[PDB]
């Protein structure tokens, strides 16, 4: 073998219920991942398309 | 999110031992009502007794 060893990560990337995706779980019960970049993308500038 | 549910488990339980305890003093009241209305002779018998 070229190499013997890989270098890949050592913990599980974790998600967590936080502060804005609690409110849509109680009230709606529909949780979106990453609710902070959803808002970076249409409320902060939504004129920046990625 | 159990935090958010351990809130309204804690909730459920207080509203129901503060309906327990409000529906004793609405019930002293209520038997008080009704022990007043025992010992109550009409007005047509104590406006001659009296």
């Amino acid at each position: 073998e070229a190499d013997n060893q890989i270098m890949g990560p050592s913990s599980y990337a974790s998600f967590v219920v936080r502060g804005e995706n609690l409110v849509t779980a109680v009230s709606y019960g529909r949780v979106m991942r990453t609710f902070e970049h959803f808002m970076a993308r249409i409320v902060d500038s939504p004129e920046k398309a990625g | 999110v159990e935090y958010a549910e351990y809130v309204g488990a804690v909730k459920t339980v207080a509203s129901a031992l503060q309906f327990g305890v409000d529906a004793l003093e609405r019930g002293l009241i209520n038997t008080v009502l009704s022990v007043k209305l025992r010992h109550a002779p009409p007005m047509f018998i104590l406006q001659t007794l009296a």
